[PDB]
């Protein structure tokens, strides 16, 4: 199937018509997405099959064909871009200054942008075009707005 | 049966639309990977 680096939609034909359940990143031959998008199922790419290789429900991440390859991190100061891929709509870059999720185990950058659930797995990038995490695991705050963590895995 | 379809390159775009605020929130992450607000 298609192994070219880039951002991809994750589709299913199990529901009505063809439905976009999420998004992912192909980098160095490995497909990266959030666990809640695929639930760890195998994926098809044309006539080819992508099998899960690593995953973790708590991190809400999964990699296919190989180990997690994305290791860039938000520098804690600069604006970033969400490369949003919404269902049925063209990929679009949105620039924003992240906020912060403060936890008992440390602080994480967060992006206050609200897209449909099927946009989960869209990449967040730095000024060098490096993926610093994936969008789509977050919280609903006081005024009812959605804020996503910038979720990044560990490159072994 | 899930399948993937290419949607684009991963590149920073100059003069992209700039929006979104930057909230600082106290959150908790449970064993199921769900975030919740801590008050
Ligand atoms: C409140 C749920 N929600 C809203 N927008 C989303 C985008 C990705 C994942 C979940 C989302």
């Amino acid at each position: 199937g298609e192994t070219t680096d880039g951002v991809y939609r994750v589709m299913t034909r199990r529901l009505l018509g063809s439905t976009q359940v999420g998004v992912g990143v192909m980098q160095e031959g490995v497909f990266h997405t959030m666990w809640h998008v695929t639930k760890g199922a195998a994926l098809r790419s044309g006539e080819g099959r992508l099998d899960p290789y690593w995953g973790d429900v708590k991190q809400d991440l999964v990699s296919y064909c190989g180990p997690w390859k994305l290791d860039a991190a938000w520098d804690g100061l600069s604006e970033v871009q969400l490369l949003a891929v919404p269902p049925g709509e063209r990929a679009k870059n949105i620039q924003t200054l992240p906020g912060i999720f403060k936890t008992k185990d440390g602080d994480i950058g967060a992006v206050a942008l609200d897209y449909p659930a099927g946009t989960s797995g869209s990449p967040i990038l730095d000024k060098c075009g490096r993926v610093i995490g994936l969008y789509g695991n977050g919280v609903v705050i006081k005024n009812g707005s959605y804020v996503s963590a910038i979720t990044q895995g560990k490159r072994e | 049966d899930m399948y993937i379809e290419r949607a684009g390159d991963i590149t920073w775009e100059k003069d992209a639309e700039v929006t979104g605020n930057s909230p600082r929130l106290d959150v908790a992450l449970d064993e199921s990977g769900d975030f919740s607000l801590v008050e």
